[PDB]
């Protein structure tokens, strides 16, 4: 299920999440823990989800740092997130 | 071995 979020700097604080690399078998941008009150939690972020999409940029196999820079770069911006795209790899 | 990690 593609989700959409979007990520905005409002005020003066990051987004509340991190992102984690999967292995091989399926490689990507996937979602770590967040902080409550963050950007993060208020669109509905969470550990397991996965970044397929930020500002256009196809985050399929996406680098990590290449994710990162691109999130620290825009402080809005548009992520397409899909639930269970990182999941699956989270079941270890 | 755990996958690397990153805070934004």
């Amino acid at each position: 299920k593609e989700k959409k979020v979007f990520i905005s700097l409002v005020g003066s604080r990051g987004l509340g999440c991190s992102i984690s690399s999967g292995p091989i078998q399926k490689p990507g941008i996937f979602i770590s823990h967040v902080k409550p009150g963050s950007l993060s939690a208020e669109v509905g972020l969470e550990i397991g989800d996965q970044i397929v999409e930020v500002n256009g940029v196809d985050f399929s196999n996406l680098d990590h740092k290449e994710a990162v820079n691109v999130l620290k770069s825009s402080r809005s911006l548009t992520i397409s997130i899909v639930a269970a795209a990182g999941r699956e790899l989270f079941m270890t | 071995t755990p996958l690397e990690i990153t805070e934004l």
